[PDB]
């Protein structure tokens, strides 16, 4: 059993620059049989380097690999657009084999304010029994943020699932929703539901939200 | 050089699974050459379930020894994947590759295909209309959007059009997410506030092109002139 950590787990990089990808073995591999792979969401994945030092027909020569033992890394030269996708680093001497974590590259942009919307339930989705309050977060930079709901000054947990979009192609910008679920029950015994967002580029945290009744 | 994959696309929890492996163009007949089988949880990582080398020489994962089997047939030339004791945990896109000697590994991936292991039914989607509460801050735009829920499988492609038929570019499109034994999805648009506060158009239709159903709704706008 070779445990595989791959760090850092998203790292920002711009057009251009060099990338260096960091693969962590819990011991020694012997032959130093370690292979890389790149992976684009959709697709299948596809091979780039065996062995760690050979590359495979099809692979640019940008790509090189290097260092033994315990400790490899993958360097990039000329960054592409279409690279910023995850990659990672499996050993082939276990037998059977492992697969690591992987990172995940983005690219590198300025801070955006992002934009935040409450939709409070319908009528009709009332009638069933169950009501869906969403917060949505557009345009915002990094992709790391923090979504908490408050609602009668209660502060909810372990009833959030919270779903992210992947980068933008035109954008570079993220975007992520969360849905708020409880019995209808429950619903009707609270009047404001407001979801908490908090942000790098925001001076103070924004709080939206709405009336019972009035929507 | 190429492969295929093949199966169902809906398995209940505790029963059997059974994917077949298409591959055409080489012979299980030299040294090095395998094929194993690779799943990936929406989410996670790579991980791998089970290797096949030559001379009827199979490997097994410790961590799921004595619950999967690897058989294959060389006059149909595919590898036949059994899987039994099904959790909802477990559900993955599974993929087979092949191993072109002993250093070369996984020189050549197929498609895969997803198999979704949930105890509910593949029942059709219900859409729900979402009226924006915004108010005392009109901002850039207004948002609408459209609550596409229980659905399975995930497959989904949102358009939005206006009353006379139009066209919109939205491309806001949100993955799914399983709660309760159900995915879930949310699909917004922007509009123009200007639009809203001008032509009598009043409200606009969502549609959902999935195959259990051909139902669209329309979200009216909240409107604020
Ligand atoms: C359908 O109605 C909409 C009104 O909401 C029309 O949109 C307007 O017309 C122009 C020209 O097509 C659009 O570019 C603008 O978005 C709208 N005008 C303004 C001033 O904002 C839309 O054109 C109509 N569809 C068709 C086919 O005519």
């Amino acid at each position: 059993e070779i445990v595989l950590t791959q760090s850092p787990g998203t790292l920002s990089l711009s057009p251009g620059e060099r990338a260096t990808l960091s693969c962590r073995a819990s011991e020694t591999v012997s032959n130093d049989k370690v292979a890389w792979y790149q992976q684009k969401p959709g697709q299948a994945p596809r091979l780039l380097i065996y062995g760690a030092s050979s590359r495979a027909t099809g692979i640019p020569d940008r790509f090189s690999g290097s260092g033994s033992g315990t400790d490899f890394t993958l360097s990039i030269s000329g960054l592409e657009p279409e690279d910023f996708v995850v990659y990672y680093c499996q050993q082939y001497a276990s037998s059977p084999r492992t697969f690591g974590q992987g990172t995940k590259v983005e690219i590198k942009r300025t801070v955006a304010a992002p934009s935040v919307f409450i939709f409070p339930p319908s009528d009709e989705q009332l009638k069933s029994g169950t009501a869906s309050v969403v917060c949505l977060l557009n345009n915002f930079y990094p992709r790391e943020a923090k979504v908490q709901w408050k609602v009668d000054n209660a502060l909810q947990s372990g009833n959030s699932q919270e779903s992210v979009t992947e980068q933008d192609s035109k954008d570079s910008t993220y975007s992520l929703s969360s849905t708020l679920t409880l019995s209808k029950a429950d619903y009707e015994k609270h009047k404001v539901y407001a979801c908490e967002v908090t942000h790098q580029g925001l001076s103070s945290p924004v709080t939206k939200s709405f009336n019972r009744g009035e929507c | 050089v190429t492969l295929k994959e093949s199966g169902p696309t809906l398995v209940k929890p505790t029963q059997t699974l059974t994917l077949t492996c298409t591959f055409s163009g080489f012979s299980l007949t030299t040294t090095g050459e395998g094929v194993g089988w690779i799943r990936q949880p929406p989410g996670k990582a790579l991980e791998f379930l089970a290797f096949i080398y030559w001379n009827d020489a199979k490997r097994y994962n410790p961590s799921l020894q004595s619950r999967l089997t690897i058989t294959k047939d060389a006059s149909k030339k595919q590898v036949v994947l059994t899987l039994t004791n099904l959790d909802p945990v477990d559900t993955a896109t599974y993929y087979c590759a092949r191993t072109s000697g002993w250093d070369i590994e996984f020189e050549y991936w197929g498609q895969g295909t997803l198999v979704t292991v949930s105890s509910g039914s593949a029942s059709a989607p219900t859409l729900f209309p979402l009226v924006s509460c915004e108010n005392s801050s009109p901002s850039s735009t207004v948002a609408v959007g459209c609550l596409a829920q229980d659905f399975l499988p995930d497959s989904i492609t949102f358009s939005w059009k206006y009353k006379n038929n139009s066209d919109i570019s939205s491309t806001r499109g949100f993955p799914s997410v399983l709660r309760g034994g159900k995915y879930a999805a949310t699909s917004q648009v922007l509009l123009p506030s200007k639009d809203v506060m001008q032509g009598t158009d009043e409200h606009v239709v969502c549609k959902v092109q999935h195959p259990n159903g051909n139902k669209e709704k329309d979200v009216p706008l909240p409107v604020v002139i």
